[PDB]
């Protein structure tokens, strides 16, 4: 018998972790996410197609809106830039300090209420129509 | 900023006619410079035999480096042994490519050492070929000597081919001369 | 780092004649071919033609270029003031036949 | 020259390996685990019929191993496997002597052709000056 290079019987190889052969949705328990958005139910019956807009989400609230505020209709803004902004004593006390330093912007002198009463009292009669 | 090409050497200034006439007298009498007559005798070979030229080291007699001397794995080291080593190497290369396909068809992350194995097989194969190359070059010189032998002997056969054409045309003229007699 | 030996510098300069750009750069200076010392250096350099000095050469077309330009030298006579007659038009020969020789030896390479 | 074809065959192995890997990486499809799962297609994906896909896999594999038989046959035909460098020198010196000898043999062969050469021109000149003396 002649040995062949880099063919070693004690050298073994295993499958990838995780294995892409199996359905990796089920391995990580994502099957609940799968069939809740599936275009067809897994019994031969076609499931409902999701709407283009989120009108069905906002359908349970009574308001003056009939259209959808988007970027292109001039109704929405670039709010995501603001929304992605970021900056002994027990955990109870320290969390109180954190929540109260998140209150200091929410009270006067930042939001003087006599000033707002006087200023929104300045609105004269009727609604001018534009 | 300088010129594109280096200037001629300062050694050209010593080639004067007085040095030319004193050169045979100095002959009758890596170099250690003593006088101006040393620059007309051509310098001998370096004793270290490894001279710097064009940003590289050449040698007066190049030897093929080993894989260990270069820092790689020489798996296998009168050429029948090397021929069988090459055969086992190519079979191992095919088997290791099959193993690489198998590794990528279960886990495409452990291939990195297998590619290294294929690299070692390839460099051993190529170094085995270059080790056979002086033998292959000697066989090519043998082939060239045999080819010049073959051309000289082909000149020989065309010499007696034309000669035999002369002889049988001479038999033809003798036959037609006897016919005309 | 030791100094470049006379053997090394002379070998690199004798090897540089294979490229025609180097020799057509050198021959456009009047003082180079006007100098009889450079002419003697041209007749000094045929020692590379003989072995074992020829072993270290890598591109022998430089040795061919060396042998070629020496045939223009016996027609040249140097005077007392140093004006080398016969070298006024050999560089012009070099620019006229420049691409011809190097294309010929490139096709010989193929 | 045989080793040159061997090196061409070796990097032709390597080109075939990377070409087969490229083909199997780019032109494979999307396999159904079950029948009820959705099968979607991409306009940016080079989808192929699976039967001719397998046929191309087969022909790639067979050209790999026919090039392998070519490599094996070429290595069986490497010039000089049973001779050593000493055997190369013991061939070179006798080839040297044989070349000197065949130069000598060609010298007497050319000598024999010269025998015939002045033979035929002597007969021709005797013929022509004989007929010149006859006709004058």
């Amino acid at each position: 018998p002649s040995y062949y290079y880099y063919v070693d019987p004690e050298t073994t190889y295993t499958y990838q972790q995780p294995n892409p052969l199996q359905d990796l949705i089920s391995v990580y328990g994502l099957d609940d996410i799968s069939r809740q958005v599936a275009r067809t139910n897994l019994d031969g019956t076609k499931a409902v197609k999701l709407r283009k807009s989120y009108k069905n989400q906002i359908a349970d609230l009574s308001g003056k809106f009939s259209t959808i505020p988007t970027r292109e209709n001039g109704k929405g803004g670039q709010i995501a830039h603001i929304l992605f902004q970021n900056n002994n004593m027990s955990e109870q006390q320290w969390r109180e300090q954190l929540r109260n330093r998140d209150i200091a912007l929410f009270q006067p002198p930042n939001f003087d209420w006599d000033l707002c009463s006087s200023v929104l009292s300045q609105f004269e009669r009727s609604y001018p129509s534009e | 900023v300088s010129s594109l090409y280096p200037p001629p050497p300062p050694y050209v200034k010593f080639f004067t006619q007085s040095n030319l006439e004193k050169l045979p007298k100095y002959k009758e009498k890596e170099e250690e410079i003593t006088c101006a007559l040393d620059y007309l005798i051509p310098p001998p070979m370096p004793k270290n035999q490894q001279y710097r030229a064009f940003g590289s080291i050449w040698q007066v007699k190049d030897q093929l480096p080993d894989l260990e001397s270069m820092g790689l794995t020489q798996l296998y080291k009168n050429y029948q042994y090397k021929i069988q080593e090459l055969r086992k190497l190519l079979k191992s290369l095919l088997l290791n490519y099959l193993e690489l396909i198998g590794v990528l068809s279960i886990n495409p992350d452990m291939y990195e050492r297998k590619v290294e194995n294929i690299r070692t097989i390839l460099v051993n194969i190529h170094h085995l070929l270059n080790e056979y190359r002086p033998h292959q070059s000697r066989e090519s010189l043998i082939m060239l000597l045999e080819e010049q032998l073959e051309y000289k002997r082909g000149e020989i056969r065309e010499i007696e081919q034309v000669c035999k054409q002369v002889h049988d045309k001479l038999t033809s003229i003798q036959d037609t001369l006897r016919t005309g007699s | 780092n030791p100094l470049p030996t006379r053997f090394e510098v002379e070998l690199e300069f004798i090897q540089s004649l294979a490229n025609i750009q180097y020799v057509t750069y050198l021959l456009t200076q009047q003082q180079i071919w006007k100098s009889p010392n450079f002419k003697n250096y041209l007749k000094y350099l045929e020692y590379w033609c003989n072995p074992p000095y020829s072993q270290c050469i890598v591109y022998p077309n430089c040795l061919f270029i060396l042998k070629l330009l020496n045939g223009f030298m016996e027609s040249a006579i140097v005077n007392e003031d140093g004006l080398l007659e016969g070298l006024d038009e050999l560089p012009k020969i070099i620019q006229l036949q420049g691409p011809q020789w190097m294309n010929e030896m490139v096709e010989r390479w193929a | 020259d045989r080793l040159t074809q061997l090196q061409i065959c070796l990097d032709q192995m390597t080109e075939q390996f990377c070409a087969t890997l490229n083909y199997i990486d780019k032109n494979h499809g999307f396999e159904r685990l079950t029948v009820n799962e959705p099968q979607m297609s991409d306009k940016h994906a080079t989808v192929v019929p699976p039967e001719e896909f397998s046929n191309t896999i087969d022909e790639l594999s067979t050209d790999i191993i026919l090039k392998t038989r070519q490599i094996n046959k070429l290595i069986d035909s490497l010039p000089g496997v049973d001779v050593s460098a000493e055997e190369q020198l013991r061939k070179i010196d006798m080839l040297q002597k044989k070349l000197v000898e065949v130069e000598d043999e060609k010298i007497e062969a050319i000598k024999k052709k010269e025998k015939l050469l002045r033979h035929v021109d002597s007969l021709i000149e005797d013929f022509v000056d004989g007929i010149a003396n006859s006709k004058k």
